[PDB]
RNA sequence: UCGACCAGGA
DNA sequence: CTCAAGTACTTTTTCCGGTCATT
């Protein structure tokens, strides 16, 4: 690590300050003054010229010799050196920057456009946040054309106070290429502002106003954004590429430089000689190009200064521009060495925690081991052992530090190891090694395993672990990394192990379970028919390596003595493991050897598959490593493995072309279901052809009709597949894969054996390509099955070749959309992981980012590691009043409802015990108040919530520990029980806080978590259902203490980190597998998308009309928009030149009832108005559908126009529906025209605007009854192609309590953020559950409360989270790179170095975890341990 | 508090900050038809005392921009005449916690 | 066999079941540097320069090309050629790191432009392995 | 294609644009 | 067993990918996006079958959307900025009634649907009158002889390039006019991009011919320049002898140089680990 | 010993 | 002197042999 001893103390970067080179300290830090563009060859000669390229600096041809500094490569860092140009020349970055500050300062004077007297300037002065403030500024000063020499004062307007002098117009400055002209003013004058002018200008600007904008004094003055001195930097940043001794080769950046020293040795010989004038421009702004072209090449303006090759230049920003670029492919991931990586293998005799590493791969990999009188004498027999045995040792490193290869050294025969060396040996059998495998879109990607040396050149590797890594060994590698420090290796061991891993948090339950043959042969091995005789039972014992050497007595004695198959399983499965289940008909007794019945670690009842053996919520993996311990659960895996895999290897399992075969007559049933099928459809073919078919809203005759088709035809392969499925003996191989769950579905089973089905291409069934027909071998307008895709076949039966060609259209948009969306899903993980990145908990139970903002108060709202978290009902929540008042109610004063005294001891002495009844009082109050507040929570009256510590498991051990007989009295007291609960919530702590702001925290962290407790352990509850002794109650109330609190989060846990991977992975896998939803939709929400593609609007009625569908109907008309242009059939122009009679004998009895009727003025205003008449006729069905009179849409138009157009209208009755219109008051042709625009595109006739096809909807509703029970009482709701929360919120007839958008935009500027919040939650999860998947709430939850905390929406993109107060470091690591770092230094910008980001720029152990804390030694304790 | 019908001038809404320490405060009155804090996702924000809040920021250790932020132009931070500082206890329902109280400083 | 994978019979394995032949064909030329300055094939040893391959030479013949036998394995020279300066630079071509075979023909011709051309095939045959897929 | 090309796509471009102030003939395929 | 159809080029077995292009000389009408002050557009990529294969496209566009009054149809012709209304085209052809510029476009006098769509075209073509007033409205003298010869040589250079055709350039613009216009009606559909008969491949010898044709004109330029030089053999094989062998080797056909624009991987090494590969 | 294209793997 | 539209800019999953030119 840069080599050699160095006396200077070692520290650690703690803060990264941002500014700009001053021209001053550029010449000082400077080593060589830079003035021949030649590099080196002081003609001829292979030395370097005294010129560039070490004309002092950095060092090449590997000489120690370096400027005297002596080191030499690897040591010397390089040395800068500078180059004095003969003009000022603008940064390319800052160009921008400098227009901008250009157009705040007087351009004259340099005093700020706008001072302490305009008021919206001492607004903007006032903004504490730099760029904030100099934005407000700028967009101040940009307006102000003139340097104000007097303003008006503070006082009176009329008399004026003088501010800073001199008047000067300020030119309007604008951009050409590089350069800046104005245009200052009967026509301007417009000329380029030199980069000399600009500087002195800047120059002048004072302190208190250029710190007034972003600047800063010290650090980075608005002078230094123009070049002055230029810095060069040394070899080791441009490398001279040499490829041979006579073959030179030198870098893209040392000819950059060498091309700025050409231009400027110009420049200089034309101003320092005989000035041509305005060849001098010429040649300077070449300079200005070639330095510009240097720090940046791709630039706007057209020429990528391009080597002679046709090869652009590579320039410094390019170098640092992410994935490849400095900071992302070199710093935010890097090569590594101690690194290994070959194909997998799958090993059934390896444990779960192991890996298979072949001898190759564990001779070359090294762990560094120090000479300790411990190992002393094994690691002697390693280095004599040599770097070509297995256990041997590849090199000794000193104390002097130097390297023996022990391949070479003729001393490596000998070597007498003194302590303090370092032994790098061959890695070994039981070393902590990181294993993963790519894409790493997990926490469980990179697991820690022991090494296994075996022979043959795989990794070996447990199947029970393949789903974590999501491997298969079809031809998959995967990489080994090799801690190097004792220390790294705990890390692994303690922290990565893959026991650790096994309950998984983003789904809070297990994440690996019992796999394929295992799985498969688990279910065989299990049910009844199932029995092994004495000679294999024995064999299957001994593979258990932790039998314990008794042989259980069999099931069967009789004849031959027989064992069962779950009788021997449940020798894997270990003591104290109780486990109920219940599926269909599961009875205590079940007879389909239903559901599951396992008690103390023995199978009772039931079949093993994957409901009870897998990676579920409630099976026996997660009971094993909450009860037992994750590397007792590590066991369990293997121990299954070892007998199933066993049983099965002596049992055999296959598959055959018989397994797809169904019945004869089976078949000839499900060929007539797909000719029924057929038949049915074209019934409603022909008839939608005889025009009698009705569209259900929202979709033509056509939408609507193929909907139907679609339906009969997916209706008909799903039956069909269901005759085939009920057909399969229990002997069918491919059934007993979908049986057990090791592979295959009902779909898989249906298109093998029965048929196909439809095929789709962009949801519709395969389209005409050719004009209207399929493909050219059918006729025109044929919609029949079989021409757009319909696979009437199975797979077996064979495929006709139209059915193959739709079937691979079909199957080709799905490897479309698997590529496709693939990236769009990463990109949203990559957005995700770098926005909450820095976000962890803190020992003070608070989750902050890098800036110690608080986003969640306390881990997901409850305190709680998502591990420690197992679904459990809330019993108060549900069922009638009168069976929660018989399940808790204890009444000592009344002889029916007191506690039996069979119950408890205490019983007859109990009853009338007024005092103990004010206790069971308040118990019972208190349930009551529980079930109000929880009804309260969980609206729907759902009970089943993840909640920590499984209460139910500890009852169900504290019975089979304390072998509770239900016949005899408990020995507790209602004070016991009562008081012990009382008790028991006082100590869950989560929060520890003397104060009471924490204490009513405290508090409020356990709410729902007591609700659970009180329902648990209620006074009757525990007595009549429980039956618990004083003894196993004390147990309960200890061991729910005891896990409670192991529950809680862990200070330093990266719950930032997780919360991006546990959204991501599933996001990622939902795409990779082959209303706007999923991946679509995600991205809308995450990228707070503006215009999204489904607007709809969720209005429920009032509460006293939710049932009324005449209710509903009248708002459904009152709110969906009715344009004119939607009821009208034609608008016609006719000359009628008389208004009193009409040319059309049509409109004869419309003028004869508008005019003698109408006499209301209309005589005077008008007798005539205009000759030209608009005459538009409306649609009956039209407007009896959308409800509308003539008089209703008449009266609209005539108060839109008001009294500017004479309106009149046929009547409903009459035949033809006509609308008449006149002017009132040259060329009123068109303009008449204008005015029937305005009447058809900008007419409201009923409806609120932007609310399009409004559609009702009858809900159902969970609401609880007067009895007290929940039931289904259904609604009507309305749904909205459009959105206008602002103005249906008004509407009359409806509940605006409940009213809601998918447009959580709109509910945010409406009900404010905190409903924000609800709604992009709501959404959130929502695209999540879309996909069936999983995640626990606090991972949404963080995300949600991430983007709002700031006061808003923040979108999860660069213009988002990347844009805040973070590290600069932080924040260029993502998006925006070389951007954010020059204005870094344009604003002096100064970096915590808290984010985890800039430690690993940094090379820092990261304030992450692990490094969340510090470890000191105490003197105190060291002489007291002695 | 002012509530207008459809608009006030340019002209007269530019004389609320003519009379301080008091404060002025214009309401549409389409607006304040529907109460909108009544709404499902709308939980009770709460208005913190100056001792209140000194002492929030005292417990949880924080600096004033280290507490999440109401906007001022936020609906209910309006229905509450939150003014710059302002802290709000919001106290909303949790289907982890059961209660579960947040904090918001005004813009 | 579980999870993609597969078992074989080793038995079959041996009597020829799935065997491959690899051949790999080595390329090289005389470098010519304007004035007749050209660089050269032979077996060099140590002279003046000294920078040179860890790898045998050994195996090679004095026109620096090793013959059809021999079996090549590690780091072995299987071309050896030189560039002087203004002398043993190497400009030798060794046998790929991860391979290792018997040279099978080597053939000497010449390029369009009169220099020494050589092309040499190293065969190997591969035996069905373990993380060999199929 | 390459046949097309080599009997009479050749003898086209070397026809079309050719002449010059020098003219082009018939192209000949060894 | 080798059956050929690839090249050796240094001694490396070289296969011309097949180049997928849209076909040229096809009238293609297609409608335009939400926020579009267009509705629906009539294309033709119109180049020469040999004749250096030209690059211009006639955009003919209908201005204005469904609802908004009066739509106008312009049309963007090659190296003149702005999109000039069609009946100053059919002017500048030659046709110069309005109801003779009609009867190029609408081929029936009972569709007044399609005529009525026609009207305020008419009206904006109305400015301009005359032949000779409508080649000025191509932006004196000069810019007359400049729009005389764009007609000919830019717009519509498929059919004829050569003269006195003013006629049949007049009725395939308003065939045109007539197909952009049944796609506004919805009488005929929008036509597909993804129709494989629309299509053409661009094997070995067409990827040759483009090729050489460069190659060659690189060749005259330099047979010109040695001309001027000779101020009183010199022909340099190399050119193309090397510019093939170059564009074959590197696959990056463009190949003048070459460069980054223009190119991709069109030559390959071919594929030799099993027959059927 | 430098990096660009092409072709591939899960 | 407001606000519609045109203008430009910046992103796009993760790891893992041959051939060409030229350094
Ligand atoms: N372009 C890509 N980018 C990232 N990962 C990829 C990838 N292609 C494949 N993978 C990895 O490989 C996994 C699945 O691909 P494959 O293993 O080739 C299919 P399979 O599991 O063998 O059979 P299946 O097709 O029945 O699923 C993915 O989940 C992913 O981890
Ligand atoms: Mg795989
Ligand atoms: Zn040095
Ligand atoms: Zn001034």
């Amino acid at each position: 690590v840069g080599q050699q001893y160095s006396s200077a103390p070692l520290r650690t970067v703690k803060e990264v300050q941002f500014g700009l080179f001053s021209p001053e300290e550029v010449r000082a830090i400077s080593v060589a003054k830079i003035r021949f563009p030649e590099t080196m060859d002081e003609t001829q000669t292979r030395a370097k010229i005294g010129g560039l390229n070490d004309p002092r600096l950095g060092s090449i041809d590997r000489n120690l010799k370096c400027q005297t500094c002596q080191e030499g490569m690897n040591e010397c860092p390089g040395h800068f050196g500078h180059i004095d140009l003969a003009k000022p020349v603008f940064h390319v970055g800052f160009i921008a920057k400098i227009k901008k500050v250009c157009e705040c300062v007087c351009m004259h004077c340099g005093k700020l456009l706008l001072d302490e007297h305009n008021e919206l300037m001492r607004q903007a002065l006032a903004i504490k946040d730099s760029k904030k403030r100099f934005a407000a500024i700028w967009t101040l000063c940009k307006t102000k054309m003139v340097c104000e020499t007097d303003v008006p004062s503070e006082d009176d307007p009329t008399q004026l106070v003088s501010r800073g002098g001199c008047g000067n117009t300020q030119p309007t400055i604008r951009k050409d290429g590089l350069k800046l002209v104005g245009s200052w003013k009967d026509e301007p004058e417009l000329r380029v502002l030199s980069t000399e002018e600009i500087l002195n200008i800047f120059k002048h600007i004072s302190v208190k106003d250029f710190t007034s904008l972003g600047f800063n004094e010290v650090f980075s003055r608005p002078e230094w954004m123009i070049l002055t001195c230029l810095p060069v930097p040394p070899p080791p940043v441009r490398p001279s590429i040499s490829f041979n001794e006579s073959q030179r080769g030198e870098d893209d950046l040392t000819f950059k430089l060498a091309d700025i020293l050409k231009a400027n040795i110009s420049l200089e010989t034309l101003e320092h000689n005989g000035a041509p004038h305005h060849a001098i421009e010429e040649a300077e702004s070449l300079l200005q190009f070639h330095v510009a072209t240097y720090m940046d090449n791709d630039i706007a303006g057209q020429p990528q200064a391009l080597q002679k090759s046709g090869r652009p230049v590579k320039s410094i920003r390019a170098r640092l521009k992410g994935k490849e670029g400095r900071i992302r492919g070199n710093l935010m991931g890097k090569r590594v060495d101690f690194s290994a990586r070959t194909v997998i293998s799958g090993d059934p005799n390896l444990e779960l925690d192991q890996v298979g590493v072949p001898k190759s791969i564990a001779k070359t990999l090294t762990y560094p081991e120090v000479v300790t009188p411990y190992n002393i004498d094994r690691l002697t027999q390693l280095v004599r052992n040599g770097p070509n045995e297995h256990p041997g040792a590849k090199y000794v490193i000193r104390d002097s530090g130097d390297r023996i290869d022990l391949r070479y050294s003729k001393r490596a025969g000998d070597i007498q190891l003194q302590y303090g060396w370092k032994v790098e040996r061959h890695i070994m059998d039981n070393d902590p090694v990181l294993f993963n495998r790519q894409p790493s879109l997990h926490k469980m990607s990179m697991m820690a395993h022991r090494v296994k040396v075996i022979p043959y050149s795989t990794f070996r590797l447990n199947l029970s672990v393949t789903s974590p890594y999501n491997a298969d060994f079809d031809g998959d590698e995967m990489n080994l990394h090799v801690p190097q420090s004792e220390e790294t290796r705990a890390e692994l061991s303690q922290l990565c192990a893959v026991p650790l891993q096994i309950v998984s948090p983003q789904s809070n339950k297990p994440c690996m379970g019992i796999v394929q043959d295992t799985l498969c042969g688990i279910r065989k091995l299990t049910l009844r028919d199932t029995f092994i005789e004495l000679d294999q039972v024995l064999n299957m014992l001994y593979w258990v390596p932790d039998w314990d050497g008794v042989i259980p007595t069999p099931a069967i004695i009789k004849p031959k003595p027989l064992w069962s198959g779950k009788q021997i399983l449940s020798v894997a499965i270990p003591n104290g493991i109780h486990l109920q289940r219940f599926d269909e008909g599961t009875t205590l007794l079940s007879p389909k050897d239903n559901g599951m019945l396992i008690i103390d670690g023995q199978i009772i009842f039931g079949v093993v598959e994957k409901k009870t053996v897998g990676s579920s919520n409630g099976g026996l993996i997660h009971v094993v490593t909450r009860e037992k311990g994750p590397q007792v659960c590590a066991k369990l895996f293997g121990n299954i493995q070892k007998v199933v895999n066993f049983w099965l290897l002596h049992n055999g399992f296959s598959t055959g072309i018989g397994d797809t075969i169904a019945d004869g007559p089976t078949m000839r049933e499900i060929t007539e279901t797909i000719a029924e099928a057929k038949k049915k459809v074209l019934d409603v073919t022909k008839e939608a052809q005889a025009n009698l078919l009705t569209a259900k809203h929202g979709m033509t005759l056509r939408e609507s009709f193929e909907d139907n088709v679609v339906r009969f035809l997916n209706e008909a392969r799903d039956k069909a597949g269901r005759l085939a499925e009920v057909n399969l003996k229990d002997l069918n191989n491919v059934k007993q894969m979908v049986m057990a769950g090791s592979k295959g579905s009902f779909i898989n089973i249906a298109q093998m054996s029965a048929c196909v089905g439809q095929q789709s291409v962009e949801g519709k069934r395969i389209a005409f390509g050719f004009v209207d027909r399929t493909l050219p071998h059918f006729s025109k307008d044929d919609y029949s099955p079989e021409s757009k895709g319909f696979v009437e076949n199975s797979y077996l039966r064979g495929l006709t070749p139209q059915e193959f060609f739709f079937h691979a259209m079909g199957g080709r948009e799905g490897l479309i959309d698997t590529a496709v969306k693939t990236a769009e899903t990463g990109y949203i993980q990559r957005r995700l992981v770098k926005a909450l990145e820095d976000i962890m908990v803190h020992y003070d139970n608070t989750t902050r980012n890098s800036l110690g903002n608080v986003i969640q108060f306390i881990y997901g709202e409850d305190g709680m590691d998502a591990a420690h978290i197992e679904k459990q009902s809330l019993d108060t929540i549900g069922g009638s009043d009168a069976a929660f008042e018989k399940r808790y109610r204890v009444d000592l004063l009344n002889t029916d409802h007191t506690l039996d005294p069979s119950l408890l001891e205490s019983g007859s002495e109990i009853l009338g015990d007024l005092k103990l009844q004010v206790l069971l009082d308040e118990e019972y109050k208190q349930l009551v108040k529980d079930r109000k507040f929880l009804r309260e929570v969980f609206v729907d009256g759902e009970a089943n919530w993840p909640l920590p510590v499984n209460i139910r498991r500890i009852i169900q051990n504290a019975q089979q520990t304390f072998h509770i007989d239900h016949t005899k009295p408990s020995d507790l007291t209602i004070k016991d029980i009562v008081l012990g609960v009382k008790d028991l919530q006082e100590n869950l702590l989560v929060l520890r806080g003397k104060n009471e702001i924490i204490q009513n925290a405290q508090r409020d962290a356990v709410t729902l978590f007591c609700c659970l407790l009180r329902s648990r352990l209620a006074t009757r509850r525990v007595l009549q259902e429980y039956r618990l002794t004083k003894q196993a109650f004390d147990w309960v109330l200890s061991n729910i203490e005891a896990q409670f609190l192991r529950s809680v989060v862990h200070p330093g846990e990266m719950v930032g980190v997780l919360a991006a991977q546990s959204i991501g992975e599933p996001a990622t896998q939902m795409t990779l597998n082959t209303v706007t939803s999923g991946v679509p939709r995600l991205k809308e929400i995450l990228n707070v998308a503006k215009n999204m593609k489904t607007p709809s609007l969720t209005v429920y009625l009032e509460p006293g009309h939710a049932a009324d569908q005449e209710q509903a109907k009248l708002i459904r008309s009152a709110i969906e928009h009715t344009t004119l242009k939607s009821v009208t059939i034609a608008s016609e122009i006719y000359y009628d030149p008389d208004p009193r009679s009409t040319v059309i004998p049509e409109d004869e009895e419309i003028i004869q009832l508008h005019f003698s009727l109408l006499d209301e003025e209309a005589e005077q205003s008008f007798d005539q108005q205009s000759p030209w008449l608009l005459r538009l006729e409306l649609d009956r069905a039209a407007m009896n559908d959308k409800d509308l009179t003539m008089g209703q849409v008449g009266e609209r138009i005539k108060q839109t126009f008001k009294n500017d157009l004479f309106v009149i209208w046929s009547e409903d009755n009459d035949e033809k529906l006509i609308i008449r219109c006149r002017v009132v008051r040259a060329e009123e042709d068109h303009m008449l025209k204008k005015i029937e625009n305005t009447m058809l595109e900008n007419i409201t006739l009923r409806g609120v605007e932007n609310i399009e096809r409004v559609v009702m909807m009858k809900y159902d509703r969970k609401v609880p009854s007067p009895t007290g029970e929940y039931v289904k009482e259904p609604e009507w709701v309305l749904e909205t192609d459009g959105v206008n929360l602002s103005e249906v919120m008004t509407v009359p007839g409806i509940d605006p309590t409940r009213i809601y958008t998918n447009s959580f935009i709109d509910i945010m500027e409406v009900l404010g953020i905190e409903a924000g919040r609800a709604a992009l939650y709501k959404e959130v999860y929502n695209v999540i559950a879309s996909d069936g998947s999983y995640v626990n709430y606090r991972h949404m939850a963080l995300l949600v409360d991430v983007m709002t905390t700031q006061g808003g929406l923040t979108s999860v993109t660069r213009h988002g989270f990347n844009r805040s107060n973070t590290g600069a470091l932080m924040r260029c690591s993502f998006e925006e790179t070389v951007e954010i770092l020059f204005e870094a230094g344009a604003s002096a910008e100064l970096d915590d170095c808290r984010g985890v980001s800039e430690n690993v720029i940094l090379g820092q152990m990261a304030p992450i975890g692990t490094g969340a804390f510090d470890v000191m030694i105490d003197e105190e304790s060291l002489v007291k341990y002695m | 508090i002012f509530v207008y019908q459809n608009n006030i001038t340019p002209s007269a809404m530019k004389l609320v900050p003519s009379i301080p320490p008091a404060t002025i405060e214009t309401f549409n009155e389409a607006a304040l038809v529907v109460n909108i804090t009544h709404h499902e996702l709308v939980p009770k924000h709460i208005r913190l005392s100056s001792d209140e809040k000194r002492e929030l920021l005292k417990r949880y250790r924080l600096k004033e921009s280290q507490l999440p932020r109401i906007q001022r132009a936020d609906p209910v931070a309006l229905y509450l005449g939150l003014k710059r500082g302002e802290v709000v206890k919001i106290i909303r329902k949790s289907e982890t916690s059961g209660r579960y109280a947040s904090y918001r400083i005004c813009m | 066999n579980q999870e993609d994978s597969m078992i074989m019979n080793q038995s079959s394995i041996d009597r020829g079941l799935f065997r491959s032949l690899f051949f790999r064909s080595y390329m090289d030329q005389e470098k010519k540097y304007g004035m007749s300055i050209t660089e050269t094939f032979e077996k060099p040893q140590r002279t003046n320069t000294l920078r040179m391959k860890h790898g045998t030479y050994d195996k090679l013949d004095d026109d620096g090309l090793i013959a059809p036998g021999v079996r090549v394995s590690g780091e072995d020279v299987i071309i050896g050629k030189t560039t002087p300066i203004s002398s043993k630079r190497d400009a030798s071509t060794p046998l790929r790191s991860t391979e290792n075979g018997i040279v099978d023909q080597v053939l000497v011709t010449t390029n369009q432009d009169g220099l020494k051309f050589v092309k040499v095939r190293v065969r190997t045959t591969k035996i069905p392995q373990i993380g060999d897929k199929f | 294609s390459f046949n097309q090309f080599v009997d009479y796509t050749l003898q086209d471009i070397i026809c079309e644009d050719s002449t010059l102030i020098i003219s082009f003939g018939k192209i000949y395929v060894t | 067993f080798d059956m050929g159809g690839y090249f050796i080029i240094n001694g490396s077995e070289k296969v011309l990918i097949a180049q997928e292009r849209s076909a040229g000389n096809i009238v293609q009408v297609f409608k335009k996006a939400a926020p579009s002050p267009i509705s629906h557009v009539a294309e033709i990529r119109s180049a020469l079958e040999k004749g250096s294969r030209f690059i211009s496209t006639l955009q003919v566009k209908l201005y204005g959307r469904e609802g908004s009054s009066a739509r106008t149809i312009k049309a963007t012709l090659p190296y003149i900025k702005q999109d000039i209304p069609i009946v100053i085209i059919f002017r500048a052809l030659g046709i110069i009634p309005d109801g003779e510029i009609l009867e190029h476009i609408c081929y029936d006098v009972n569709d007044w649907q399609m005529l009525e769509m026609l009207k305020p075209c008419v009206e904006d073509g109305f400015v301009i009158q005359d032949r000779e007033t409508a080649l000025d409205f191509i932006g004196k003298e000069k810019r007359i002889q400049y729009a005389k010869d764009i007609l000919q040589k830019e717009f519509l250079p498929h059919i004829t390039q050569l003269e006195g055709f003013e006629s049949r350039k007049a009725f395939f613009l308003g065939y045109m006019i007539n197909r952009l216009l049944l796609c506004a009606l919805d009488r005929k559909d929008q036509d597909d991009r993804d129709h494989f008969g629309k299509k053409r491949l661009d094997l070995a010898g067409p990827l040759l011919a483009q090729l050489f044709k460069t190659l060659f004109k690189k060749l005259t330029k330099d047979i010109f320049r040695y001309m001027q030089r000779t101020v009183e053999l010199a022909i340099n094989a190399k050119t193309i002898t090397s510019g093939l062998k170059y564009a074959l080797a590197t696959g990056n056909w463009e190949q003048k140089k070459a460069m980054s624009s223009r190119a991709a991987g069109v030559s390959q090494v071919l594929n030799r680990y099993t027959y059927s590969s």
